[PDB]
């Protein structure tokens, strides 16, 4: 199967170091005279690219914002098939979804494969993992609250992803406090409630988190 | 060099509209433009590529042309779905070469059949409130346009604090999803008999109640 996807930290604090690491497979016929970028792209606004690196040549480049040209550095692994990107002196005003993108050669270029994206938070608060809360229930609803956690972000499944219709997970509120909280909840025949088990699974990969919650009938249900 | 792109762009389902993308010489001039559709909060998708090329699996209804130094994305036909931002690029030759990104355009298709919120009210969990806290937790999806405001009530009276809100997001079936939550201690919620999430969308409004319950 065709892939191209980052990893690394989600957290890293102002003035250190950033590494990412984009991993790839699955189309290793169509590699000759490849490139793959980094883009990024803050909350709520632009795509911004920040570097360009040559599969098969040995040529690279950076974009010339004076804010970043000094602090950004692109390379390859071609045993692995990655591209690792490492940003210095990161600041709060750094903190975005990363994306690596890959310029295949056919002077026609263009980003035709992404990534999923990895989101990064420049901050110098610590990680919290969450605390998760169940919300009990022709349909009901049920769900679970996952409190109090940073960095972003967090994801959730139910019944270890086979269950999948009727989900929704919402997108996290951010408190004053400067930690999020976020709910997801499944939409289910009520008759089921009493031959099917619900158990969200939460997954906080920041704080290497992981939770699973049985949500059960209401207590004191009067 | 920058590329410059409209802010914003609408039309009404099955009209036909553009978005324009100005550059320079050394970018658009010289080079091949592509355009990415983006649904905020997911990675973009290559659209158009080599000024006039659709990629594979993209809807015949997308076209891109370029003449001088501006580049047009065209959509012959508007659907629900074209909600999105979408970005032109192009390489640039000029200092020691880079890419450069135009700053997106927020497409709105107006005149869309309304859809109304479908709203889910829950109580503080006992474990919540075994922990010293109570969190009311509405949930609000399945809407279009995206904007809804929350009013919350304990018994009749407007809560004056301890409300946080999301903004909208869109959903991936195109409709817009967020949450309100209210936060209590548990004394303040046990001090009235039920409280209230109501959801105005586009002049409607609409109402879910929950009420403490005490076991002893």
């Amino acid at each position: 199967q065709v892939n191209l996807r980052e990893s690394g930290p989600a957290l890293v604090k102002p003035t250190q170091t950033l590494t990412l690491t984009c991993s790839f497979s699955g189309f290793s016929l169509s590699t000759s005279g490849m490139s793959v970028s980094w883009i990024r792209q803050p909350p709520g606004k632009a795509l911004e690219w920040l570097a360009l690196i040559d599969w098969d040549d040995d040529t690279y480049y950076i974009t010339y914002s004076s804010s970043l040209k000094t602090r950004l550095t692109i390379s390859k692994d071609t045993s692995k098939s990655q591209v690792v990107l490492t940003m210095t002196n990161m600041d709060p005003v750094d903190t975005a979804t990363y994306y690596c993108a890959r310029t295949l050669r056919v002077y026609v270029r263009d980003f035709d494969l992404w990534g999923r994206g990895t989101l990064v938070t420049v901050s110098s608060a610590s990680t919290k993992g969450p605390s998760v809360f169940p919300l009990a229930p022709g349909t009901a609803a049920l769900g679970c609250l996952v409190k109090d956690y940073f960095p972003e972000p967090v994801t959730v499944s139910w019944n270890s992803g086979a269950l999948t219709s009727g989900v929704h997970t919402f997108p996290a509120v951010l408190q004053s406090s400067g930690l999020y909280s976020l709910s997801s909840v499944v939409t289910v025949p009520s008759s089921s409630l009493g031959t099917q088990t619900y158990i969200c699974n939460v997954n906080h990969k920041p704080s290497n988190t992981k939770v699973d919650k049985r949500v059960e009938p209401k207590s004191c249900d009067k | 060099p920058v590329l410059t792109q409209p802010p914003s762009a609408s039309g009404t389902p099955g009209q036909r509209v553009t978005i324009s993308c100005s550059g320079s010489s050394s970018n658009i001039g010289s080079n091949t433009v592509s355009w990415y559709q983006q649904v905020p909060g997911t990675a973009p998708k290559l659209l158009i590529y080599g000024n006039n090329e659709r990629p594979s699996g993209v809807p015949d209804r997308f076209s891109g042309s370029k003449s001088a130094t501006s580049a047009s994305l065209a959509i012959s036909g508007l659907q629900s779905e074209d909600e999105a931002d979408y970005y032109c690029a192009a390489w640039d030759d000029s200092l020691n070469g880079f890419w450069v990104f135009g700053g997106g355009t927020k497409l709105t298709v107006l005149g869309q059949p309304k859809a109304a919120p479908s709203v889910t009210l829950f109580p503080p969990s006992s474990e919540e409130l075994q922990a010293n806290k109570a969190t009311l937790v509405c949930l609000i999806s399945d809407f279009y346009p995206g904007a809804v405001t929350v009013a919350w009530k304990a018994d009749s009276s407007p809560v004056k604090a301890g409300v946080e809100t999301t903004t909208p997001s869109k959903q991936s079936n195109n409709k817009y999803a967020a949450s309100s939550y209210l936060s209590l201690t548990p004394e303040q919620w046990k001090s009235h008999k039920s409280y209230s999430c109501q959801v105005t969308h586009e002049g409607s409004t609409v109402e879910k109640t929950v009420a403490p319950t005490e076991c002893s």
